[PDB]
């Protein structure tokens, strides 16, 4: 079993790697926005799915628990992300190094607009409360577990818990400066969850009104549906 | 329903 700092250093090992994509050559239209913004997704499951694998106690889980868990968690996981990336730039979503859209980009696609502006917001909430590395690290992890053999699994979420306490306690401020923080950053997860149900919903329109194809991996998630 | 995630899931 591993201290808490050492949970902390496994996920800090496990971080996938950012994905590269481009913008077209040509202006975005409703069609290539969503083409490249899938693509991007696309990808990042691949790794993700990795991730998940590196985080202690995962493997060890069944594999019907396994697939519930991801499969359930996998678009809030993309968000925290994508928020993560955006921390520190107003106005801006970096879903890569070289996919960095401006807010009024989305126009150009039905519907993206009102979801742009949450994650934005929720990025925006993150930024003020100057959300630490470490304690992004403990919160993606917690989205995951808490997503939802049994047994391991709650424990496992409790781990992660006692883990960005100790984070938390680290900053050093005051034994109620501590709740607050544990409390105003838990509340953000159900903001993720709420772009992540509204995400999903669109998504799975454009695929269903053939909008946008989509393959493998991602095909098969929203299939679920 | 999952061919692809548990391939994904089981592979090293
Ligand atoms: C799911 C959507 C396509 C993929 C987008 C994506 C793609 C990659 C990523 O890391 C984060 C996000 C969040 C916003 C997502 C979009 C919101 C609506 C759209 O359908």
């Amino acid at each position: 079993a591993l201290s808490p700092e050492q949970l902390v250093l496994t996920l800090l090992e496990a971080e996938p790697p950012h994905v590269l994509i481009s913008r077209p050559s040509a202006p975005f239209t409703e069609a290539s926005m969503m083409m490249s913004l899938t693509k991007l997704a696309d990808k990042e499951l691949v790794h993700m799915i990795s991730w998940a694998k590196k985080i202690p106690g995962f493997v060890e889980l069944s594999l019907f628990d396994q697939v519930r868990l991801l499969e359930s968690c996998w678009m809030e996981v993309l968000m925290m992300g994508l928020m993560w990336r955006s921390i520190d730039h107003p106005g801006k979503l970096i879903f890569a190094p070289d996919l960095v859209l401006d807010r009024d980009e989305g126009k150009c696609v039905e519907g993206i607009l009102e979801i742009f502006d949450m994650l934005l917001a929720t990025t925006s909430r993150f930024r003020e409360l100057k959300l630490q590395h470490k304690e992004y690290l403990c919160v993606k992890a917690m989205i995951l577990l808490n997503s939802s053999s049994s047994r391991k699994l709650a424990h496992l979420l409790n781990a992660v818990t006692d883990a960005l306490v100790w984070v938390i306690a680290k900053s050093g401020i005051s034994s109620q400066q501590q709740s607050m923080r544990l409390a105003n950053l838990l509340m953000l997860l159900s903001h993720v969850r709420h772009a992540s149900n509204k995400g999903m919903e669109h998504l799975l329109n454009m695929k269903c009104k053939n909008v946008v194809p989509v393959y493998d991996l991602l095909l098969e998630m929203l299939n679920a549906h | 329903r999952h061919p692809l995630l548990l391939r994904h899931l089981l592979q090293n």
